């Protein structure tokens, strides 16, 4: 399951609007603002 | 909306777009508020001729 989501928009990087995509553990979160992305985005786990 | 919209000094809260490079595509939403640049020059900061 490494590919949990992506990024779309214009500057991504809040200077303007941008989408967000996700699918984590628990539910499909899809949601459009200023983000300030970080600068390498993800995810992650504790196991068994 | 003349009743409810209107105060007599002017309720200045109703804004629009007056100033951007191309028009917008069909249900597009802009909200930059990034100064326009209406000169050939090159335009920065906060305000310029
Ligand atoms: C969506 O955004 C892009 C990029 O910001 C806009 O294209 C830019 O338009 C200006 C003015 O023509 C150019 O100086 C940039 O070089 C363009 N960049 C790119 C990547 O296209 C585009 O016009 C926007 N679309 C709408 C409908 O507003």
């Amino acid at each position: 399951n490494i590919i949990r989501g992506w990024i779309f928009g214009t500057t991504l990087d809040s200077k303007t609007q941008s989408l967000l995509i996700v699918n984590n553990a628990t539910n499909v979160v899809i949601k459009v603002c200023e983000f300030q992305f970080c600068n390498y985005p993800f995810l992650g786990v504790y196991y068994h | 909306s003349n009743n409810l919209d209107s105060k007599v000094g002017g309720n200045y809260n109703y804004l629009y777009r007056l100033f951007r490079k191309s028009n917008l595509k069909p249900f597009e939403r802009d909200i930059s508020t990034e100064i326009y640049q209406a000169g050939s020059t090159p335009c920065n900061g906060v305000k310029g001729f």
